[PDB]
């Protein structure tokens, strides 16, 4: 319960090897030692490693929200058409557009091309305003900035701003590897992860993985 | 100090200090300084609201949807039980730091980050100048509220029943109007009153 | 229009954030100062890339203007066989060798393994006389020679060099951003690039590019 620290929670916990390569040792969140191949011995490729890390961790967790609430939405009281996260995608093709929420009151768009123009000029926007800052002040940290993204103001007491920094890491983590399960599950049996969720809560052990092992068989 | 009936009084506690004070505070409500300090905000929220309410009471009647009266009665709309609920989340949060932001700084701002000036534009003694506004839009929305009482037509088509029309159809030609015509002659004569009050001390 | 200098086109014009990377300002052709990686901060290694996307961009425009002659010239007024550049590769096995331009008293290459040794011979001998010099004066420049190369003499006036220079560069950009789009309409719809002019030149909007979305599509 010290990340914070030389006392974090290492590696391997209990087979720490108290030994740990010296150019981390805390004073950073989400330090957690286990560097086997050691790809980030470079202190500012270090950094440029942190920032990389907290841009996917944040995106992936953003995805995995977005993997989790529309099937949920769309199995509880709502309609969408393909509420699976494979044909969301194509919503816009089939027959009339993407609309929103599964109703023709909403976003209803017509042409992809025109979201994908909009989408490269917003993206490159704020893509390159969060390089180099710009509104709502200049970005003068690259990690974590402190200027009006926080309308709340939690970060006041320093101490509980680092668990929370901790937290953010490791909530990162945890959905990049989920997300990377969501993937490997669109790959093999390629349907929908919370039909997935349902399936394997209505069937245990019957239908566990192996079933589906015998699918990419080459001949 | 354009008091509020020609030749007037000032109350004892309303000096030109307050910024639409115009010396109108015939009951006493705001008698504290510690209320003043609340009762200014609720005056510019409440307003405020309105302000963003009649434009919206206008444009719906203008364009065609159906009458405000009855606009979420009939509803195309999503799940009328749990979008509530998700109209209750943002709010509270929004809310706590409208209240906080209020506690923290001196009775101006609201809204989640700082006093909301995005632009460079006028803060100014122009708060008079919307505060103003929003005392004129109060009462405009309690007539479209009571247009959807008496006649049942909207803002705009009882404006095309009178506004091109000569003084034969309007308050006093109307269901509600014998109360009107005895409320008008009562305070037109209340200042008479008020002067009797103080020209005897 | 000041590319030699710090008024250059810059890769984002009035959106230019005029802090630019300070290890390129002006003084080379092509320098748009996009670095949003910078996968090139070393000197030495920016002349590699320097002579490397050289290298690459007259390699990309000799294949692009070998993708756009031949299919042109066999619908205009010739025949060659397969002129779409797929099995001009394989015109040397369906019947009677490769006869160039569709003609028996032509090249008519039948064996494919001594083109195959003769071109290792003559290319490895030109790129090693390339990168060591050799003959028509040795090599002292390994970017741009100024030897008999240039048989009309054009390198004469400075100001007029550099601005070929500057379009030679934005040629062999274009040439390999073209190139990647021949390759991916080799991969997506598989048919012939000019016939995909012709095609959307005739449907302009009803097949655009998303009737080709759905094909590969894993299950
Ligand atoms: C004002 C326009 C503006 C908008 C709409 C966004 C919006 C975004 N920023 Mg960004 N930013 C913007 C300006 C800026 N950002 C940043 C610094 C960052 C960082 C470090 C991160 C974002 C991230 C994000 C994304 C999610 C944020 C929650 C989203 C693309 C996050 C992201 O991309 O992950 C999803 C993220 O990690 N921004 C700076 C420098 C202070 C800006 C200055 O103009
Ligand atoms: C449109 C212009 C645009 C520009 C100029 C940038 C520019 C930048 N982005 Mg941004 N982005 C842009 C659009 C977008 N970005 C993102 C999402 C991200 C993320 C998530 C991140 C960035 C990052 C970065 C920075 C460097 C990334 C890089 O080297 O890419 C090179 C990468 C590629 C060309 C593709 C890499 C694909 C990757 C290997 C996926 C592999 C998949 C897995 C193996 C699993 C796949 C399936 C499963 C089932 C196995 C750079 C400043 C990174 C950053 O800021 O780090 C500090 C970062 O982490 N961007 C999205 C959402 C789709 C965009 C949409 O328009
Ligand atoms: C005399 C034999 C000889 C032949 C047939 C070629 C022919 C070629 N040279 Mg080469 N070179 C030759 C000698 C030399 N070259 C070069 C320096 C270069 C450069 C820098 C480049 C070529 C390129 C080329 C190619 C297209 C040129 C137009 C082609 C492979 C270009 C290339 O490979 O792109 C297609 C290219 O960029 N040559 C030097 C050093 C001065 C040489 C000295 O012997
Ligand atoms: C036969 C002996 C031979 C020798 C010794 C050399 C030697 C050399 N060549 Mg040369 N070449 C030779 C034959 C040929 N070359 C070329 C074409 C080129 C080019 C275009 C370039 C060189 C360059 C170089 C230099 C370093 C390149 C390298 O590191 O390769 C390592 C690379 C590979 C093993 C293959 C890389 C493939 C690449 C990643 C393609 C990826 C494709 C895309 C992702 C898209 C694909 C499909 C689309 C639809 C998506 C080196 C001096 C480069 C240079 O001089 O830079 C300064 C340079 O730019 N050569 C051709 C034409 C096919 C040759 C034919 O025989
Ligand atoms: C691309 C995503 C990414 C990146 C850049 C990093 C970056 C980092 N991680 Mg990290 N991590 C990630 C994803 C990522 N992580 C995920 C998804 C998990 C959960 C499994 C972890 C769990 C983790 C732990 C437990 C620790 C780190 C640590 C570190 C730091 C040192 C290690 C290093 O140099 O990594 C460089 C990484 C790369 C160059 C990425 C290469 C990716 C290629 C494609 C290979 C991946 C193939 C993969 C192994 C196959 C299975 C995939 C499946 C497991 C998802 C560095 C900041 C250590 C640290 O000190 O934290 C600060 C540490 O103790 N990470
Ligand atoms: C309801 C919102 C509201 C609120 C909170 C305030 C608050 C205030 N006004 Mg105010 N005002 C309003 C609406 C409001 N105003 C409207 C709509 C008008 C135009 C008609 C005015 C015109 C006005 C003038 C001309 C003056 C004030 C002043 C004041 C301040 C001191 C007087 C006081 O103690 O009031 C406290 C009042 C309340 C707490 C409101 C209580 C609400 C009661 C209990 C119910 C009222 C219902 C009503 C009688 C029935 C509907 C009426 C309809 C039929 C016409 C105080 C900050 C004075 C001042 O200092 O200058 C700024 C002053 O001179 N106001
Ligand atoms: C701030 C006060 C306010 C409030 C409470 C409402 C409330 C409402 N408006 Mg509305 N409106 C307002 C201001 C307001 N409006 C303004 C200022 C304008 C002018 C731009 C409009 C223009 C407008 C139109 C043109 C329509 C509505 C509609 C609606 C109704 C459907 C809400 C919905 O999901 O649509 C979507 C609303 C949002 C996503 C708001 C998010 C911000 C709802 C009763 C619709 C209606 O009545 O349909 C039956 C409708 O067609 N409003
Ligand atoms: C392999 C080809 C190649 C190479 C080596 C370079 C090399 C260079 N370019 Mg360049 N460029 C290329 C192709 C290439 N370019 C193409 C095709 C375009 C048009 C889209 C551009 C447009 C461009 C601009 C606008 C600018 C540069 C600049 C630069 C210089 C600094 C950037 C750097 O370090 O690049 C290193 C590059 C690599 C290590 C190549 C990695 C390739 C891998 C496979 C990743 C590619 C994946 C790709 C993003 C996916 C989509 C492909 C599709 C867009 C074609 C450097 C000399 C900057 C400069 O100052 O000019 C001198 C600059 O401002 N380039
Ligand atoms: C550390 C280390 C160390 C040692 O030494 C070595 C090694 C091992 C190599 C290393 C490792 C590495 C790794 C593992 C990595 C991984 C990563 C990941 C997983 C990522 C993800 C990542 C991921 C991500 C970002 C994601 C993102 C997502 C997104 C946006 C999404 C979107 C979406 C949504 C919303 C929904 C819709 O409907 C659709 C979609 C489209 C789907
Ligand atoms: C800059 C930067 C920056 C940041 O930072 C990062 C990043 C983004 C990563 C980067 C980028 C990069 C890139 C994009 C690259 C690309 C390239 C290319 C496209 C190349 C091509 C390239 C291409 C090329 C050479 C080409 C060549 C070609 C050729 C020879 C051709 C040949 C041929 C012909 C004649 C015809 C026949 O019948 C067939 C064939 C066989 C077809």
């Amino acid at each position: 319960i010290e990340f914070y620290g030389p006392n974090r929670a290492k590696w391997l916990g209990p087979y720490s090897e108290n030994a740990t390569p010296a150019y981390l040792t805390g004073e950073f969140p989400g330090d957690y030692g286990w560097d086997t191949a050691g790809l980030s011995a470079d202190p500012e490729t270090f950094k440029r490693y942190r920032e990389l890390e907290l841009i996917h961790a944040r995106w992936a967790m953003l995805g995995a929200l977005g993997c989790i609430t529309p099937e949920l939405l769309a199995k509880s009281g709502t309609q969408f058409g393909e509420a699976v996260w494979f044909k969301a995608g194509a919503q816009i093709f089939s027959e009339g557009g993407l609309d929103y929420l599964g109703n023709p009151s909403l976003v209803h768009a017509q042409n992809i091309v025109a979201t994908l123009a909009v989408q490269v000029i917003l993206m490159g926007l704020v893509e390159g305003y969060r390089v180099n800052g710009g509104p709502a002040g200049e970005g003068l940290d690259p990690l974590y900035p402190g200027e009006s993204f926080d309308p709340l103001g939690l970060a006041d007491d320093p101490d509980t701003f680092a668990e929370l920094k901790v937290k953010e890491i490791k909530n990162g983590r945890l959905a990049m590897f989920s997300m990377f399960g969501f993937f490997v599950q669109a790959i093999v049996t390629g349907k929908g992860p919370i039909q997935n969720l349902d399936d394997h809560l209505s069937n245990p052990t019957v239908n566990n993985a192996f079933a589906f092992a015998t699918k990419f068989t080459p001949s | 100090r354009p008091m509020w009936y020609p030749g007037a009084t000032a109350p004892a506690h309303l000096d030109g200090s307050m910024l639409g004070d115009y010396g109108f505070d015939p009951l006493r409500l705001g008698v504290n300084k510690d209320n003043l300090k609340w009762f200014r905000e609720a005056e510019l929220t409440n307003g405020r609201w309105a302000m963003a309410a009649v434009v919206g009471i206008l444009f719906t009647d203008a364009v065609g949807l159906p009458k405000f009266w009855t606009a979420g009665a009939e509803k195309y709309a999503l799940d009328n039980q749990t979008l509530a609920l998700i109209e209750v989340a943002v709010f509270a949060v929004l809310e706590g730091k409208r209240y906080e932001i209020y506690k923290k700084t001196g009775e101006t701002g609201f809204l989640s980050f700082a006093p909301f000036d995005p632009m460079g534009m006028k803060s100014e003694e122009m708060k008079l100048k919307e505060l103003k506004n929003g005392r004129l839009a109060m009462l405009a929305f309690l007539g479209f509220c009571s247009q959807a009482a008496v006649y049942g037509k909207g803002p705009i088509e009882t404006l095309q029943l009178h506004l091109a029309d000569p003084g034969h159809n309007n308050i006093y030609t109307s269901s509600v109007g014998p109360e009107t015509a005895v409320t008008v002659a009562v305070l037109c004569v209340l200042p008479m009153i008020i002067e009797a009050t103080k020209t005897l001390n």
